[PDB]
């Protein structure tokens, strides 16, 4: 139909024999030594151009590992498509790589990388007059335009103009490929069609950005003030989209609670041009214009916020706009505000379109707000590698090529990222545990380890010592009883299991502004989602909360910013796990996913005062037991 | 290690006076006792008179006084001397046959079976002779541990290590695995493992036609000296030359072809001994060709090999396919638990990583260590050497497949006060002596380090 394995054909390449596979020639005289069939690339200390190396292949592929004596290799379809936009000489990768991995360029392996080098688009979609059209450099490219319904029916005949190819570019085609070729303008309304179709017949199209065809007026009321908060991986993520001179959208997959918006905000500024914000739901549209977008430099008197519930400014709105997909396009096209923003969406030329989180709304409303309006910039901060709408046309080769991808350690590392602790207490073992490990083996023991009372008082300690430090505790504790009985053993204003939003906002203000409740613990409702409050002593008792792909999220959701240097390890990540139960497997499930994720972590088992902490309720074994028979209710 | 020096105490005074009987054995004693007790052996080897041990005591002063009562409890467990109550006092001699044996083999002396050797054409090429030897060991270790192919011959060798329950393996199924013991063989390197094996022959090799002394006399013939010629032919006794032969036969005589030549002095009885460098169709890529890959991301990076070796390592990782450098292989929890299942524990293993695999893990080793002890007490934070990261999480899986503790020492009593306890427990951690103590027991189960020198200060 239309699904392209290219864009998420990553994780393939690694198998190699020992007979049919030889030792290298340049093995002997090799700074490196490219496996071929396991696709690894080992960058040792030998390498001379391991800098140089180090870059290349993370254009081509994806350097799976980055060890101190060599590096590693591994193969990625979007990171070929990327090398492939990288723009690197396919045979001068090669060469330089066959010269200096010391294990002979693979025969597979030589035929990717020249194939990322040329291939990942030789498609000819021509331009005309600055703009996007149904053409060609290529010949094939100009058959597939003129033969193509959205492309060529969409497309008028005029050849281009200057500003029908500045405005229109049959929607924005700002992603095209090579232009100053023969083509014909395209119409002001539908790429998805041109996409759609692209989609069905599987053209793969050498495409670009051009991204001051991203022009779309006179100026609007935008102010150029960088006051926003700018911090470093969103610049040099700038300075991709950036790119040379003048602002280009791309693709730049950004997460929602690093300041996503920010990179885009100042895209629209530095345009001076008409850009839309597309936010998930409006609900969040105002979420994000609250939590952020006043601490920006944004003054959302021009910003009109839409739901078609909430009509707002359509067609006299100032400045820059937010609105949401739902909105923008859905079976919730339910106002005649939404029509009527659309209508101005459409009647008004935009230069740039900001987008968080197009995966999650279909493609097609997507493909709807990129069915009408001919933009001539979007923006797509998208939040995962791989999407329900990478499709075989992806959302990728329609509002810039990647410039921001799972390499997050180029940017993020340039200082914009503060250091998070994470840890896991062994809670000791008591003899009922194992007793009611015995008897069940079944997920019932769940709570029968998290009751611990042990567990109880390690988390007190660091109540008592985050209070001592003036700090602030997270506690993801989703149990109802052995919480409000460890709760009720705490005895502070508590967030808990249902806990009340304003009591929650109650303990919330009584928790980071007052220290004197220095502890809340926060259920499964936390997520998802509330506003999720600050992290720095991040403590987690439940540890299935299934599938892994939360728990990436959990870790990213749970462990919110902190504007607070007075602890040296700013974010603790904390996780009261009874020692020798059920969860030991699940246990070390955790600490290989942060390892993975990098954030600073640890063991403390030997904890300072760890029977010195008041309100040893329940410590004996026997009140173990007995919070033990407690939680066997639950 | 079975520390073999408790061996030749273990055997009764005679039989080590009988073993001192060659000076050969008495100069071969000599090398293992303590830097103390070898300077407490020569001195009254030659003036030939006892001395008392107030000299002695007066002798050694502080600290390092340990090592004077480490020196005088190895030197009467094994009896070359004789402790004399003469006046109530402590006179102090050889046994004399280790003095003069030693005193004779040192000026010239008649140690026979020490000048057991004879010196001809020696043939035996550095090269020659030590790679069947070398061979011999690499194919029967990949017997013993259990190699894709066990090309261990050795019945007499097989049966000892089935009989000695060297491996953990099924000798009623031929099984050569790596068991508690098996384990303990893959930890004791050169010395350990040239120990270990020679305890478990001697404990096969003791039934019947043994003669320790010739059996000790003729090991430390081959082990003393190359032998060269006349050897395995002449000076070698009817035991010992079976012994030999069968010394010969497990590469520990490289006894040269014909079966009848002088002693083929191979390489291998230097080293049970030596504790010195270890290197041994036509093609042997050393001595780097070894190789494994041990990092912080706990996988194996593996570039250069050895099947023996790799089938070692494969013992505590899985194997899934072998590259054309690398084996596919990733080291967990669950790998080491391969050998936890075993009962292996991760105690071994922690000195084999340091030590093994670093042919390919030299540099990773190397800027490992950096160098961060002469630093350590000025930069306090020592530069990973050596990766404590593994050992925690091999520990934590230990601790996983744990659960039962024990203390050596000896329980004490007759702590009267407590400013002696408490003076006594200073001292004892300045010294690091005591393991677990109690002002309000008075008792504690340690070493009895604390109690020699209190009754030492007290007495002298």
């Amino acid at each position: 139909p239309a699904d392209f394995v290219p864009d998420s054909v990553s994780g393939m390449f690694r198998s190699h024999d020992f007979s049919y596979l030889r030792l290298r020639p340049d093995h002997a005289s090799r700074p490196l030594w490219i496996s071929p069939s396991d696709g690894r690339i080992i960058l040792e200390s030998f390498s001379p151009l391991a800098e140089q190396a180090q870059d290349f292949l993370v254009t081509i592929a994806e350097p799976i590992s980055r060890p101190s004596h060599i590096h590693e290799y591994k193969i990625t379809a979007y990171s070929l498509y990327a090398a492939v936009s990288v723009g690197l000489e396919t045979d001068d990768i090669i060469s330089v790589l066959d010269r200096l991995s010391k294990v002979p360029v693979a025969e597979s392996i030589i035929n990717f990388i020249k194939g990322a080098t040329i291939s990942y688009g030789k498609v000819k979609l021509v331009i005309k007059h600055n703009r996007y059209f149904v053409e060609t450099t290529q010949a094939d490219i100009l058959q597939m335009l003129l033969n193509d319904s959205v492309i060529g029916p969409l497309r008028i005949d005029s050849d281009h103009q200057v500003q029908p190819p500045e405005d229109v570019l049959e929607r924005e085609e700002e992603d095209d490929d090579i232009d100053a070729v023969h083509s014909f303008e395209i119409a002001n309304e539908s790429v998805e069609v041109v996409k759609k179709r692209c989609q069905e017949i599987d053209y793969p199209v050498l495409e670009e950005y051009d991204f001051r065809n991203d022009h779309r007026n006179p100026d609007l009321d935008i102010d150029l003030k960088p006051s926003t908060q700018i911090r470093p991986y969103q610049e040099k993520s700038l300075s991709k989209m950036f790119g040379n001179g003048r602002a280009r959208s791309g693709i730049i997959v950004l997460p929602c609670g690093a300041g996503k918006t920010l990179v885009g905000i100042t895209a629209a500024c530095t345009i001076k041009k008409s850009v839309i914000v597309l936010c998930t739901s409006s609900v969040s549209v105002m979420q994000w214009r609250q939590q952020f977008l006043q601490w920006c430099t944004l003054q959302p008197e021009n910003c009109a916020v839409f739901t078609s519930d909430n009509k707002e400014m359509f067609q006299t709105e100032s400045g820059l706009v937010v609105s949401t997909y739902s909105m923008v396009a859905n079976t919730r096209n339910r106002s005649h505000d939404s029509q009527k923003v659309m209508d101005f969406l459409t009647g008004r030329e935009w230069g740039f379109i900001i987008l968080d989180e197009v995966h999650v709304v279909p493609a097609a409303m997507f493909r709807r707000v990129v069915s009408t309006i001919a933009a001539h910039a979007k923006l797509g901060l998208t939040a995962t590698l791989v999407r329900e709408d990478d499709k075989i046309g992806d959302l990728n080769f329609l509002i810039g090529p990647k410039l921001y991808e799972a390499n997050w350690m180029e940017l993020s590392q340039k200082g914009h990222i503060a250091n998070v602790q994470c840890a896991e207490v062994w809670c000791p073992m008591t003899a009922e545990f194992y007793q009611e490990y015995l008897r069940e083996t079944a997920r019932k023991r769940m709570l029968l380890y998290i009751m611990n009372p042990t567990k109880f008082q390690a988390c007190q300690f660091l109540i008592q010592y985050h209070e001592r430090r003036g700090d602030k505790i997270i506690v993801f504790s989703d149990n109802v009883y052995a919480l409000q009985e460890y709760a009720l053993k705490m005895g502070k204003p508590f967030i808990y299991g249902s806990t009340p939003q304003q009591e929650r906002m109650n303990i919330l203000q009584n928790f980071q502004y007052n220290d004197q409740i220095n502890t809340i613990f926060l259920s499964k409702v936390g997520d998802t989602s509330i506003d999720l409050p600050e992290a720095t002593c991040l403590i987690q008792i439940s540890s299935h909360y299934g599938s892994r792909r939360q728990e990436a999220q959990r870790l990213g959701r749970i462990l919110r910013a902190k504007r607070r240097n007075d602890e040296g390890f700013n974010a603790f990540f904390y996780s009261l796990v009874s020692k020798d139960t059920q969860e030991m497997y699940y246990s070390t499930k955790r600490q290989a996913f942060l390892v993975d994720q990098g954030y600073a972590f640890k063991v403390i088992t030997h904890l300072h005062g760890m029977e010195n902490i008041p309100n040893l309720a329940y410590a004996s074994p026997r009140e173990r037991r007995e919070l033990l028979q407690e939680v066997l209710l639950k | 290690k079975h520390s073999v020096t408790q061996y030749l105490e273990e055997i009764p005074q005679q039989v080590q006076n009988r073993l001192y009987t060659s000076p050969a054995t008495c100069l071969a004693i000599y090398r293992i006792l303590p830097p103390l007790a070898k300077f407490f052996i020569m001195a009254m080897v030659f003036n030939e008179n006892e001395v008392p041990l107030l000299d002695l005591d007066k002798w050694v002063n502080s600290n390092g006084k340990l090592q004077f009562q480490n020196a005088i409890k190895s030197m009467k467990s094994l009896h070359l001397l004789i402790p004399n109550k003469s006046s109530g006092t402590l006179m102090i001699n050889l046994n004399p046959t280790f003095k003069i044996s030693l005193r004779n083999a040192l000026t010239g002396g008649e140690v026979q079976n020490s000048f057991g050797v004879v010196v001809e054409e020696n043939v035996v090429s550095l090269d020659l002779l030590d790679e069947y030897s070398a061979n011999k060991w690499e194919t029967i270790l990949h017997f013993m541990v259990g190699t894709p192919l066990a090309k261990i011959p050795s019945e007499k060798v097989l049966n000892l290590l089935k009989h000695s329950k060297l491996m953990e393996e099924v000798n009623s199924t031929g099984e050569f695995k790596i068991t508690n013991e098996g384990f303990q063989f893959l930890l004791q390197e050169i010395n350990s493992q040239l120990w270990t094996l020679l305890l478990q022959y001697l404990k096969m090799i003791e039934t019947s036609k043994m003669d320790l002394v010739d059996v000790l006399h003729f090991i430390f013939m081959l082990g003393a000296l190359e032998v060269g010629k006349a050897y395995k032919i002449d000076a070698l006794s009817e035991t010992q030359r079976i012994m030999l032969q069968d010394m010969r036969d497990y590469g520990l005589v490289f006894q040269k072809h014909s079966n009848d030549s002088i002693f083929y002095p191979t390489k291998l009885a230097l080293m049970l001994t030596s504790d010195t460098k270890t290197i041994r169709g036509l093609k042997n890529q050393d001595i780097p060709d070894g190789s494994l890959i041990v990092e912080t991301n706990f996988k194996i990076y593996s570039y250069s090999n050895s099947p023996l070796q790799i089938a070692v390592l494969s013992l505590f990782v899985h194997l899934k396919a072998r590259f054309v450098n690398m084996v596919l292989g990733q080291i967990t929890r669950e790998s080491i638990r391969r050998a936890l299942t075993n009962g292996i524990t991760a105690d071994q293993i922690i000195a084999y990583l340091e030590t093994h695999a670093h042919p390919q893990m030299r540099r990773l080793a190397e800027e490992k260590l950096e160098k961060k002890l002469e630093l350590d007490p000025n930069c306090k934070e020592p530069l990973q050497v050596l990766p404590p990261t593994v050992v925690d999480q091999i520990r934590l899986w230990q601790l996983e497949l744990d659960r039962v503790i024990t203390y050596e020492g000896s329980l004490y009593s007759d702590f009267e006060t407590s400013q002696e306890y408490n003076l006594l427990s200073k001292y004892a951690q300045d010294i690091g002596v005591l393991l677990w103590k109690d002002d309000k027991k008075k008792k504690f189960f340690i070493s009895k380090e604390g109690n020699s020198q209190v009754l030492d200060f007290a007495k002298r």
